[PDB]
RNA sequence: CACCAUGUUCAA
RNA sequence: GCGCGGAUAGCUCAGUCGGUAGAGCAGGGGAUUGAAAAUCCCCGUGUCCUUGGUUCGAUUCCGAGUCCGCGCACCA
RNA sequence: UGCCAUUUGUACACACCGCCCGUCGUUGUUUCCGAUGAUGGUGCAAUACAGGUGAUCGGACGAAAGUUCACCGAUAUUUCUUCAAUAGAGGAAGCAAAAGUCGUAACAAGGUAGCUGUAGGUGAACCUGCAGCUGGAUCAUUU
RNA sequence: AAGUGUGGAGAUCGAAGAUGAUUAGAGACCAUUGUAGUCCACACUGCAAACGAUGACACCCAUGAAUUGGGGAU
RNA sequence: GAUUAGGGUUCGAUUCCGGAGAGGGAGCCUGAGAAAUAGCUACCACUUCUACGGAGGGCAGCAGGCGCGCAAAUUGCCCAAUGUCAAAACAAAACGAUGAGGCAGCGAAAAGAAAUAGAGUUUUCAAUGGGGGAUAUUUAAACCCAUCCAAUAUCGAGUAACAAUUGGAGGACAAGUCUGGUGCCAGCACCCGCGGUAAUUCCAGCUCCAAAAGCGUAUAUUA
C-alpha cells in the first residue's frame, strides 16, 4: 500500500475508430515497418506529439529566455542523438515537422532491415527477439529499441549467438545429439 | 437584454448560475436526493433480485411482437421491478424463484426502443452468465 | 386474434435452425505474421472491395 | 347561409 | 331455522308439461389480404347432481339429497 | 356532378377516402389524497439516578470499610418538536400498450372564425354569456 | 371583463332555466322568452391574446409623403 | 487525481500532513504527555465459561469467520532491510521484541515490454523461446527474474496439435447486392430502423472488418 513507484501511459487511442483515410495509413505502417499491432504506432504517435507540444510552448518563448536556451537545446539534442533530425536541423522548427515514419526509422526492427543483417524487416524482428543482435556487445531483444546515432556503427551479431561466434543452435545441436546415440 | 457587467457584480453572478443550473436536468439529477431513493437499484448498478413471474411484452407501434421478459423483486431493497431477458429463447434458462443479476440497459433507464415501460435487462442467471448460457459456453447449475 | 406471438413460442427460430458445423479450416497466421497477411493482400496485390461477393440472384 | 357525420393495423 | 328456487361442451346458456340434445365463443384448417385484423365456410362437440318409483326410455315427471341463492320467527 | 387556371387558407403529404379530440371499456404501471395502523433516529427538559471527583466526618489494621454534601454524568421513563422511512378500506390523477364503443371538437370561412380571461351549464369532445386579441376569413374606399 | 359582499336601480341585452325548430341524436348553432348579471355607491378579488406575443435608461443611425401639440421667420 | 486551447467541470474512504474515534455514552487513575481503550469504573445493547457460588468479553491491528451486498485476497514465511522501543554495538556457553514493516500466495483494478514464426529452391535449410532442468545464482530461506544446455562432459517445435479471442459486415462506423432457415413469428436494433415467403439487419455456414492477450456490456463521471 505504502509503495511510491510510478507509472503512467505511453500511447493513445484515437479519436473516432473508424477513419478510413486512418485505417489505411496505419495497414502501410504496419506493413512497411514489420509491426504487430496498432498500439505500437500509436506510442509513437505520443512520443512524438509530446515532441511537436514542448517545441511549439518553447516557440512561444522568446529566445534569449531561459527556458528556451536550456531545455531547448535538449530536444535539438534528442533529435541529433537518436537519428530524428540530421546535423544540420538545428533551428527547433524541424521538432515540428517530424512525422510518424520518421521515428519508426530508428527502430532496432528497422536497422537491422537497413544495415543489411536481415531479408526482410519480419527477418528483423525475429532475430531480435530471438537474441541474436548485440548493439555495443550487449544483447538487445527488444524491437521498440531507438537505436541512437552512435550505435548504428556496433549493431552486429551477438558473440554468443550460433550466427556470431556462438554455439550452434537448436535444429543442429538435437541432430548432433541424434547421431550420437548410434 | 441579457446579463450584467460591473466590476463588484460578482455576488449577482454566483447567485444567478445556482439558480438556473437547477434547470439542467443533468445537474439537477446529480445533486437532488430523488435521484437514487426513487432508482429502483440503489443508486448502484447490477442488482440482484428473484423472478417472480415471465411476462410477454407486446412491442409499440409499428413493431409487432411480445417482447420476453420476467418480472424480478430485488433483494437489496425489495422493489418490484420488469426486466427483459435478451436472446432468441432464453426464458428457458430462467424458471421462477431463481436468482437473476439484473442490469439495466442502454439510456440511463429510459427504456430501449420497442420494449415498452421495461428499462432492466437480465445478465446472469443462478450465478451462471446468461449470454454464456445462450452460446453454450457453460450450463446452468443443479 | 390480436396478439401472435406467445412465451410458448420461446426459441422457436433457434430451435428449427438446421445446425451446421464449421469446417476444418488450418489455422491463419497469428499477430504480427497476420499483419503481414492483411498488407500483402490488399495493398502487394494489386473503388477498392475488401468483401467483393460472388453473382448472387440480385445479379 | 335548409341538412351534409365517418372511413381498422403496418407497409408501398 | 324452516319454505320458495337453479345445476346442459373449456366456460356461459335455451328447452316437447311425462319419446334422447340447440347454438355461440374458445380451439384445428381453408377462402380473403402485400401480410394482418375483421368477415364467411368447414370441422371437436354437452353419460345433464346421485338416482329411484322406472311411460315404449327420465334430460324433459314426481319425490328423496351435494351444490348456490331467496321468503320469514323469542316475549312486554 | 366533374375538370382546368389564378388568388387565398391549411395541423394535409400513399395528400379530405386526409388528419385528429375527449369520455367510456380492457391490460400494466408510478404518484397523490385518505379514517386508521406503525418504525428508526435527533433536539427540548422533566424527574429518577449507576458510577466517579472534591469536601466533610470516620478511624478497623499513618490509614482501608463506611457516613453526609456538592459537582461531572451515563442510563431509565415520560412530555412535545423535528427528520427519514412505512401498512390502509375507499377516492382520484397521470402514463403506456396491433386493429373495442360513442360522437366529431380542432385543421379549409373544418361547415356556428379560432383563441385568452372569467362565470355557469352539460355522456364526452364541448356549448353559452361578458370584456379582450388576430396568431383573421379584412394592412383598403365621405380627401 | 366575469365574479363576491351590503345597499340602490332595473330600460335594453342576457350565463342558468323554459318553450319552439333543425337533427339520426341537439343537452348546440337559429326563433320567442328569461334568472343572476349588465348600471351606480361602498368594500373584496387581482386570474386577460393585461399584445407590439418585443423590460427599463442612454448612444449612433440614410430617405421621401404626411400628422398632432408648442415655438420661431415671411 | 481525471479531463482540459483558454476560461473551466468534476473526484479526493485511500499511502504524506492534520483532525476525530475504538461497540454506543460517560467518568477517571497513573504519568512529562491520555479524558488512553491489546488501561480502569459504571450503565445501555449484544456476549462467552461455570462444579450455579461465580468469572469474563470488545479485530474501524494482521490473517481469517458469518452476514451484507454489484462489489474486494493467505487463520502464509521472516526481522535480512526500513524503523521504533530500551538497561541495549557485534562477537564470545551467549541470536532483545515487533501481523510496524518486508517477503511470498491469491490478484485481466490500472500500467510497461512482448511470442503464436522466419529464409529459400510441391520441397528442404536454419532459428529460440513456452516448457524441462543445474557446478549453480538469487533470497533471511525459498520463489522470480538472469545466466546456461558443456567448461573434459548437459533436454527439446512442426498439423511448430505448443491450435487467439472478443465484438461486427444497411447508416453513423471499418467491412458481403454470398448461401441455407424462419415468415411482423422467433428475435435484432444505444438511435434510425430490420422481420408480413426472394431479410444488405434475425438464427446459422462461408468470407471479410476492427481492436487484439485481450474484447464486449451496465452505472457513475470529464470532454
Ligand atoms: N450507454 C452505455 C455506455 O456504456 C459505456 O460503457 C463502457 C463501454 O461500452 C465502452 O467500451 C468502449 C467500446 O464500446 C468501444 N468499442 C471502444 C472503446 N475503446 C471502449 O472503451 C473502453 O475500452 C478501452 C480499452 O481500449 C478502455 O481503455 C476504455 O477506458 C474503456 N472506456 O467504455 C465504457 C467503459 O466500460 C459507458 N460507461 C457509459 O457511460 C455509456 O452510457
Ligand atoms: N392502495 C389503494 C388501492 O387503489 C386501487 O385503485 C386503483 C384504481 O382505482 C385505479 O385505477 C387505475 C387508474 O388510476 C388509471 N387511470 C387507469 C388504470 N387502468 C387503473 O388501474 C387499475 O385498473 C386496471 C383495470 O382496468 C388494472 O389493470 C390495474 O392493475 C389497476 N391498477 O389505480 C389504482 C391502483 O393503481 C383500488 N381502489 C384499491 O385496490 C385500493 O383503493
Ligand atoms: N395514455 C394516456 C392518455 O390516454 C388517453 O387515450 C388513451 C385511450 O383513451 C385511447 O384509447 C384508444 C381510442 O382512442 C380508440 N378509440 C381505440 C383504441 N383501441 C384505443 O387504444 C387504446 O386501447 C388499446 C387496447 O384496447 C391499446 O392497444 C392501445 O394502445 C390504446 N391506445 O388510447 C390512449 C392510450 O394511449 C388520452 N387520449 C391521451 O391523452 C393519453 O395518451
Ligand atoms: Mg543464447
Ligand atoms: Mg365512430
Ligand atoms: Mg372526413
Ligand atoms: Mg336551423
Ligand atoms: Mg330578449
Ligand atoms: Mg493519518
Ligand atoms: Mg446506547
Ligand atoms: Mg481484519
Ligand atoms: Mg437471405
Ligand atoms: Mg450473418
Amino acid at each position: 500500500m505504502r509503495n511510491y513507484n510510478n507509472f503512467n501511459r505511453v500511447w493513445k487511442a484515437p479519436r473516432r475508430p473508424f477513419e478510413k483515410e486512418r485505417l489505411d495509413r496505419e495497414m502501410k505502417l504496419c506493413g512497411q515497418y514489420g509491426l504487430r499491432c496498432k498500439r505500437e504506432i500509436w506510442r509513437v504517435n505520443m512520443t512524438l506529439s509530446k515532441m511537436r507540444r514542448t517545441a511549439r510552448l518553447l516557440l512561444t518563448l522568446p529566445e534569449n529566455h531561459p527556458r528556451r536556451l536550456l531545455e531547448g537545446s535538449a530536444i535539438m539534442r534528442r533529435c541529433h542523438e537518436y537519428g530524428f533530425l540530421d546535423e544540420e536541423k538545428d533551428k527547433l522548427d524541424y521538432v515540428l515537422s517530424l512525422t510518424v515514419p520518421d521515428i519508426l526509422e530508428r527502430r532496432l526492427q528497422t536497422i537491422v532491415f537497413k544495415a543489411g543483417l536481415a531479408k526482410s524487416v519480419h527477418h528483423a524482428r525475429v532475430l531480435i527477439q530471438q537474441r541474436h543482435i548485440a548493439v555495443a556487445k550487449q544483447i538487445v531483444t527488444i524491437p521498440s529499441f531507438i537505436v541512437r546515432v552512435s550505435s548504428e556503427r556496433h549493431i552486429a551479431f551477438a558473440d554468443a549467438s550460433p550466427f556470431g561466434n556462438g554455439r550452434p543452435g537448436r535444429v543442429k545441436r538435437v541432430r548432433a545429439k541424434a547421431a550420437k546415440r548410434h | 437584454m441579457t446579463k450584467t457587467n460591473g466590476q463588484n457584480a460578482a455576488r449577482k453572478l454566483v447567485r444567478l448560475r445556482r439558480r438556473n443550473r437547477w434547470a439542467d436536468k443533468g445537474w439537477k439529477r446529480a445533486h437532488t436526493f430523488a435521484a437514487k431513493k426513487a432508482n429502483p437499484f440503489g443508486g448502484s448498478s447490477h442488482a440482484k433480485g428473484i423472478v417472480l413471474e415471465k411476462i410477454g411484452v407486446g412491442a409499440k407501434q409499428p413493431n409487432s411482437a411480445i417482447r420476453k421478459c420476467v418480472r424480478v423483486q430485488l433483494i437489496k431493497n425489495d422493489k418490484k421491478i420488469i426486466a427483459f431477458v435478451p436472446n432468441d429463447g432464453c426464458l428457458h434458462f430462467i424458471e421462477e424463484n431463481d436468482e437473476v443479476l439484473v442490469s439495466g440497459f442502454g439510456r440511463s433507464g429510459h427504456a430501449v426502443g420497442d420494449i415498452p415501460g421495461v428499462r432492466f435487462k437480465i445478465v446472469k442467471v443462478s450465478s451462471v452468465g446468461l449470454y454464456a448460457l445462450y452460446r453454450q459456453k457453460k450450463e446452468k447449475p443443479r | 386474434g390480436k396478439i401472435h406471438g406467445s412465451l410458448a413460442r420461446a426459441g422457436k427460430v433457434k430451435n428449427q435452425t438446421p445446425k451446421v458445423a464449421k469446417q476444418e479450416k488450418p489455422k491463419q497466421p497469428r499477430g504480427r505474421a497476420l499483419k503481414r497477411l492483411k498488407y500483402t493482400r490488399r495493398f502487394l496485390s494489386k473503388k477498392v472491395h475488401m468483401n467483393k461477393q460472388p453473382p448472387g440472384k440480385a445479379g
